[PDB]
RNA sequence: AAAUUGAAGAGUUUGAUCAUGGCUCAGAUUGAACGCUGGCGGCAGGCCUAACACAUGCAAGUCGAACGGUAACAGGAAGAAGCUUGCUUCUUUGCUGACGAGUGGCGGACGGGUGAGUAAUGUCUGGGAAACUGCCUGAUGGAGGGGGAUAACUACUGGAAACGGUAGCUAAUACCGCAUAACGUCGCAAGACCAAAGAGGGGGACCUUCGGGCCUCUUGCCAUCGGAUGUGCCCAGAUGGGAUUAGCUAGUAGGUGGGGUAACGGCUCACCUAGGCGACGAUCCCUAGCUGGUCUGAGAGGAUGACCAGCCACACUGGAACUGAGACACGGUCCAGACUCCUACGGGAGGCAGCAGUGGGGAAUAUUGCACAAUGGGCGCAAGCCUGAUGCAGCCAUGCCGCGUGUAUGAAGAAGGCCUUCGGGUUGUAAAGUACUUUCAGCGGGGAGGAAGGGAGUAAAGUUAAUACCUUUGCUCAUUGACGUUACCCGCAGAAGAAGCACCGGCUAACUCCGUGCCAGCAGCCGCGGUAAUACGGAGGGUGCAAGCGUUAAUCGGAAUUACUG
């Protein structure tokens, strides 16, 4: 089905995650729908590590697409900081 | 075959078929009825026909042997050639 | 990466004193300038147009301590850059930790700069950095740490660059021996004897 | 991962002999009673499992040393189930490097004889490469069904031939065709094996009265030797106790481990007879690899200083890789022998010699050619490795933690060469690389090049080892090549002081010609004048030659001493003195006065008396004493002088300066004129004149 | 505000000149190879050739919360007693923790690989209608009543193996009717017809044949309408070379009707019409995966399709279908062909263009590695398990980038070498010496981040008959890292262990000596070498680069030398 979940990319022990939307059939940092927002777990402190679109994620929940655990536990990080 | 699963498969898929094959031949021996009664001139027992046909392809249909408009083709063409006489 | 050789006769070569010596001693004292390195150096040739361009640039490039890569990666960012080239390929020189160094007056040779900065001996904005290339931004504090703070070759260094010119877009301060870089300096604020436009025509055959 | 078999019920027992002496047929009989192979399969029907490779299913030999393993349990099953990792090896001359390799790491060993020629020229030979290593033997009788087989008069003979202690524990019940069993003399018990079923089943029976008498004179002298153990045991056999049977086998144990007794039993591997009570004595005697404690003299350090390892898990890793084969597909194949420790396929270990880390890519336990993969191996086991990358014969593999390093045993240097050549000669280098694979799997086998003659010369143990590896560089590495004798080195001289020879080269046809004209002496120069026999005198005397040119000349002779005009063979001891020449201002150049002495040169060498020089080499044969001069006959008939001969208590010395175009192919000579236990040394001597009809005969070929 | 600010020529025809005109070079660039040399690190890349053949290991399994069940080990009860009454040993009990084999469900159609074929059942762009769509979702509703088998199992038995053959027994969310039928199918119309499967958690009194019913919760099942996603289909335009390929096509082009597909359609068949395509290049031949992009060029153009991403096609070769929502299916089936392997000779088995790896080919391209810790994927309620995807590590200067191999002082301008018109000049502040520094490497210590979760206890809220069970939300507890001796930081030692390659006649930055004497040889072009060679070889010196330097190959540029710009 249409989920959302995290493409790897950046450099070599330092990940960047696009939150993207696509079918759960395709690869990883293979063909996307939509790309909601991105993810860095090295940011640096004073600047954003941590980007969702919680509008069209809602409407892609409201499409019926399934959040995986690491998505989930980022808009439940994002819903609860601010 | 090499991978379990795939020899568990291969012996299921037989045993569809041979199921399958039972219940296609079935269905088309009922349809091919409904037809020679069609082309021998009869309309009564053409119309027997169709309503022993009917829920065999109905089910056929809803059990996952055929598709709805299959069956549904079968139907109309045999309304439409029972009109005709 | 680095040359390693004789470096009075690349002054020599160029005909120009490249500040490659510290100047505690006068430098026709040391070396003839007036003549080129070698056996032949006496016989001064008819250089070519290409010859005085490729001069130029081995000038350059020996006075900022710059291979040809690095060399022609900094021309290919003045070139990318916008406004004058040659004017944005001097200040990105200009920029190098090594020689802000020796502008500041912590090393009384560009050479000796690249050694306190590849030494772990300098902090920028309380960091240390190690890269004799990093591109110092105006608005910027440029220290010493506290380990080499009681050298004398930096007192020394300092005694050397308060007897010779002070740049404006620098300041420094001996007493902390720290110092701010305040702003890109402008063509008129460096050496009036180079012709960086020979640079950007050298690199455009 | 636990102990599956202890490690005091493991025996590395192995075969050697004489060839067609029947080490094949056991082993074969040996896995059909144990349960390895559900038929018996025929040596010359080309069946046997042991001589699986090629060449020996049809040549109908062994030549490679073949390693499986089996589980025996006794004929009464009175032990618990011994591991025997039984080793076949091949009884020719030309392979006893697949001996030695072999004979390097096993524990126990038996010395299998045909009943009715009981000790021929291999059996003295695989005898001493056993003591070498002070391997623990026992010894077969084998072929007891063949006409005229004397099993008292063997044990004779071993005695005799070969110096040793031995004392039956069988005695045959009968000969050719009364050969139903063999009785027992440390049970008095007769063991009549049945002829029905292939002898699995063996009846046990009373002693008949012939039988009776002879069996009693025997026993006592079994008592004897076994009494020799201890003096507590030679005051039990004076003390007049009898003795249990667990101290006969105990004492005779005892001394089989130092060296002392050789244990013979008899039996017919053919008939299938007499082999499971070899299997018993193997595990009644035999060692344990328990026993003897590895001395590893070095500690890797460069101090070269003494260790040892125990035979136990719990010790570091230490194993010795004895054997390289090759494969086509995993590349090589390295057999090791574990002394301690435990390793696992993956493990990385020390190439101690080379000094380098080796993983293990994986580990396979081995059949005669058909592996089974294992997991792990301990301490006392034979298995083979893939992945080992740069692994020689003898190189320890140990852990890099206890970095130790074995004997590393040394090679018998091959004893006969030819030269080989591709068929269509474009797989020139594939079959370079082809014998250089063989090289790294044989340690007695040497390739090398010769660039005076660009030849390839392979050299081997004998003729027939040279046989089977030009057939497997055929069959395996698809390279078909062509033998033959190796091109001798000749060199060429003058004599009669050939004077005022000139030769003059002009070419001017208009336009820059070339002239040059030079009369030169050619003389014989005496060896020892000059460091290389060559020396021009410059005597041309105010001009004439110009100095400039004076070097040309010589160099022109040099390229002809190169090759001389006589066939192509090096001109040697030759003095030129440049008395006169002439010489034109305008067309006289360095070539043209090279050609101008290539004339003269060509010209003084056919009025000179040339001849050619071919190399004697210094050789030093080694007989027995019985054939002394046969030996000397054949080198008379190699056309070789005598410069003495020694005779020492070993054997006779023949030293002799024999022409190595006669030396080809000396050893199967020399093999059969003293029943193949002569041995010799070539050395290069000294080049002389060849008589007329070897000269004319490498004129002729040479020329066409 | 910023998003392109961009364009060099030289040599060579002649006695000399101008013009034309080819040839050659200076520049970028690469999945490169070779020669010499070689310190470290980061990032990236790495069979371009034989879609040649492949040993071995691994690459797809999971679910006991679907079912009959115990074969293995871990408990609980009868249980003789190992017995030392606690020392827990020997026999039954599927009694439960679980779980081999088996039925069943789901996934194996994804992920991964390759570019053989395909000049169009392809791709790209823009559109369209005649359709299907598992898992995921929204809404409306049902989930009643039965039956016949059969695997496993039991007994016999053929087989060397692969595998079976008989005769009986049994279960289900396996299978098959019947009941029900609409906003579904067919029929304008009355009408006719069509489905299902249960399983777990807990419970208060009831109630009971003692098994349970019963109530509540979770999950699954069936039907219809949707949504989303995926896929099928159609049209237009664009997408190589060849005219020394000019005519091609009879299911061909169209109509009628039947059949067929999920769907329109010559998709198929019967009949009828005789059309259809084509110099706007049909047909035929050769070549070729296409694109986003990549390289070059000032641009227009030219060249290209490595890595990454999208689509397509292929899975030993040829053909075919089955199962399935989805395949005409890399690690499924069937047949034929070639090849390989096993065999007891009677028979069997297999497809690395998955990851490693081997042989072969070649100028040349790497490890038979670690871990599921993270990100995903499959299955499962979940724990969890599987994952050669992936994350990493190993090898290679293959590329890019960064850094180091010291810094300051130092004239007797030391010695030696080279040149010298013998005065000297040069190597050359170079060296030595004096002082200072310790990056990198070496040694020792400290030490992040990639970790989110998940599991046990809790408290609250929802739930209901219940203060159980379940879901959600906070707290506490002990934990989850292959990389890994991680990045990073500190400290000890001493300049300490760290520079080569090409070139020097012009193009083109750099000149002399010696030797050679149209010889050896050099060379990209002009050309050089016959005795004073700045062109050959050595030396000194210098120049240009630098852990790289040159050569070769290849694309573009210069070439306005196919000129649309021009
Ligand atoms: N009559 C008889 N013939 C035997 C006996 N044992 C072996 N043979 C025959 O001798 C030949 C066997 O000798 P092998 O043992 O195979 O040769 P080998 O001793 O193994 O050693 P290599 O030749 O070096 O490989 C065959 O022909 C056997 O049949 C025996 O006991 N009795
Ligand atoms: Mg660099
Ligand atoms: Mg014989
Ligand atoms: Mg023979
Ligand atoms: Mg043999
Ligand atoms: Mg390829
Ligand atoms: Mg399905
Ligand atoms: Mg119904
Ligand atoms: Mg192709
Ligand atoms: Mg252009
Ligand atoms: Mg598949
Ligand atoms: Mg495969
Ligand atoms: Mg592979
Ligand atoms: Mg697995
Ligand atoms: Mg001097
Ligand atoms: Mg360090
Ligand atoms: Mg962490
Ligand atoms: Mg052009």
């Amino acid at each position: 089905m249409v989920t959302i979940r995290l493409a790897r990319h950046g450099a070599k022990k330092r990940p960047f995650y696009q939150v993207v939307v696509a079918d759960s059939r395709n690869a990883r940092n293979g063909r996307f729908i939509e790309r909601v927002g991105f993810f860095n777990p090295i940011a640096s402190e004073k600047e954003e590590g941590t980007r969702l679109d919680l509008d069209r994620i809602a409407h892609w929940v409201g499409q019926g697409a399934t959040i995986s655990d690491r998505v989930a536990a980022l808009i439940k990080e994002v819903n609860k900081a601010a | 075959a090499n991978i379990k699963s795939a020899k568990k498969r291969a012996i299921q898929s037989e045993k569809a078929r041979k199921h399958n094959a039972s219940r296609r031949s079935m269905m088309r021996t009922f349809i091919k009825k409904v037809y020679a009664a069609i082309e021998a001139g009869d309309k009564a027992a053409a119309q027997k026909a169709f309503n022993e046909m009917q829920p065999i392809v109905d089910r056929q249909a809803a059990k996952g042997l055929i598709h709805k408009n299959k069956a549904a083709r079968h139907k109309a063409n045999l309304t439409a050639q029972i009109n005709k006489l | 990466a680095r040359y390693l050789g004789p470096k009075l006769k690349l002054s020599r070569r160029e005909g120009t004193d490249l500040f490659l010596k510290s100047g505690v001693r006068a430098i026709d004292t040391k070396c003839k300038i007036e003549q080129a390195p070698g056996q032949h150096g006496a016989r001064k040739p008819r250089l070519s147009d290409y010859g005085v361009q490729l001069r130029e640039k081995q000038k350059v490039r020996r006075i900022y301590g710059v291979l040809e890569r690095q060399f022609r990666n900094y021309y290919k960012e003045a070139a990318r850059l916008k406004g004058n080239t040659g004017e944005n390929l001097l200040a990105l020189l200009e920029g190098r930790l090594d020689n802000v160094v020796y502008r500041m007056g912590f090393g009384a040779t560009r050479a000796e700069a690249r050694q306190l900065v590849s030494h772990k001996a300098i902090m920028v904005n309380g960091r240390v950095v190690n890269i004799a290339s990093y591109q110092v931004s105006p608005n910027d504090v440029v220290s010493i740490r506290e380990k080499a703070k009681k050298q004398s070759r930096v007192k020394a260094a300092l005694e050397l660059a308060e007897q010779r010119e002070k740049p404006t877009w620098l300041e420094v301060d001996a007493g902390k021996m720290e110092g701010t870089f305040k702003r890109k300096p402008e063509r008129s604020d460096l050496s009036a004897d180079i012709n960086e436009h020979l640079i950007v025509e050298l690199y455009s055959k | 991962s636990a102990r599956t078999t202890p490690i005091a019920r493991y025996r590395n027992i192995g075969i050697s002999a004489h060839i067609d002496a029947g080490k094949t047929t056991t082993t074969e009989r040996i896995l059909f009673y144990t349960g390895v192979n559900h038929k018996i399969g025929e040596v010359h029907d080309g069946a046997a499992t042991m001589d699986w490779m090629e060449q020996e299913q049809e040549r109908g030999i062994t030549i490679t040393s073949a390693a499986t393993t089996a589980f025996w349990s006794g004929m009464a099953k009175q032990y618990e189930p011994h591991r025997i990792n039984i080793i076949d090896t091949p009884g020719h001359v030309d392979f006893t490097i697949e001996v030695e390799r072999s004979m390097r790491v096993l524990d126990g060993a038996v010395m299998v004889y045909c009943a009715v020629g009981g000790v021929q020229p291999q059996s003295e030979t695989v005898w001493r490469q056993a003591n070498k290593y002070k391997v623990p033997r026992i010894a077969f009788v084998n072929k007891m069904d063949r006409m005229g087989a004397n099993f008292l008069k063997v044990v004779n003979q071993i005695k005799t031939r070969l110096g040793a202690n031995p004392v039956p524990l069988q005695l045959a019940i009968g000969a050719e065709e009364h050969f139903t069993g063999v009785v027992d003399l440390v049970k008095m018990k007769a063991i009549n094996w049945n002829d029905a079923d292939q002898g699995v089943t063996f009846e046990y029976e009373d002693i008949p009265a012939d039988m009776v008498e002879l069996a009693n004179e025997w026993h006592q002298n079994l008592i004897e030797s076994a009494a020799e153990a201890s003096e507590e045991l030679m005051e039990k056999y004076l003390g007049g106790e009898e003795l249990t049977e667990a101290e006969i086998k105990g004492a005779l144990r005892q001394r089989v481990l130092n060296n002392e007794i050789i244990l013979v039993t008899c039996g017919s591997a053919f008939k299938n007879k007499g082999v499971q009570a070899m299997l018993d004595a193997v595990i009644d005697y035999l060692p344990s690899p328990v026993d003897v404690p590895a001395i590893n003299g070095i500690l890797d350090d460069g101090k070269d200083t003494p260790a040892e390892r125990h035979a136990s898990d719990d010790e570091p890793f230490s194993a010795l890789a004895f054997k390289i084969a090759t494969d086509p597909f995993v590349g090589n194949l390295t057999f090791f022998r574990v002394y301690s420790g435990v390793v696992n396929s993956g493990d990385t270990v020390l190439n101690s010699v080379k000094a380098a880390r080796e993983r293990f890519g994986r580990i396979v336990q081995m059949h005669a050619n058909k592996r089974e993969e294992i997991k792990e191996v301990r301490a006392g086991d034979i298995a083979a490795a893939i992945g080992l990358k740069d692994v020689t014969t003898g190189d320890t593999l140990c852990d890099p933690d206890a970095p130790i390093i074995l004997e590393r045993m040394e090679f018998p240097e091959p004893v006969i060469s030819i030269a080989v050549e591709p068929k269509t000669k474009a797989d020139q280098e594939k079959m370079g690389l082809a014998l250089g694979r063989l090289a790294k799997e044989d340690p007695s086998f040497r390739v090398w090049t010769d660039e005076e003659s660009n030849q390839t010369i392979i050299a081997g143990m004998g003729e027939l080892h040279l046989d089977i590896i030009v057939d497997r560089m055929k069959r395996e590495f698809n390279v078909e090549a062509n033998v033959g004798k190796p091109q001798v080195a000749y060199r060429e001289t003058i004599r009669q002081k050939v004077t005022d020879v000139e030769g003059k080269h002009a070419k001017q046809s208009g336009g820059r010609g070339q002239y040059g004209h030079v009369v030169i002496d050619m003389y014989p120069l005496e060896p020892g004048s000059n460091p290389k026999g060559y020396e021009f005198i410059n005597d041309i005397k105010g001009g004439v030659i110009p100095g400039e040119y004076i070097p040309a000349v010589d160099k022109g002779i040099q390229e002809q001493l190169k090759a001389g005009p006589l066939a192509g063979y090096p001109v040697v001891d030759m003095g030129i003195r440049l008395h006169f020449g002439s010489y034109h201002d305008v067309d006289s150049s360095e070539l043209a006065f090279k050609l101008a002495a290539s004339i003269a040169f060509k010209e003084g060498f056919k009025k000179a008396k040339p001849v050619l020089l071919e190399p004697i080499m210094k050789v030093e044969v080694e007989t027995p004493e019985e054939n002394t001069g046969d030996v000397i006959g054949d080198l008379s008939r190699r056309r070789g002088m005598l410069k003495g001969q020694e005779s020492e208590v070993t054997g006779v010395k023949i030293h002799a300066e024999v022409p190595l175009s006669e030396m080809f192919g000396y050893a199967t000579q020399l093999r059969s004129l003293t029943k193949g236990r002569a041995s010799y040394t070539m050395e290069f001597l000294k080049y002389d004149e060849a008589p007329s009809n070897v000269a004319q005969a490498v004129i002729e070929a040479r020329g066409k």
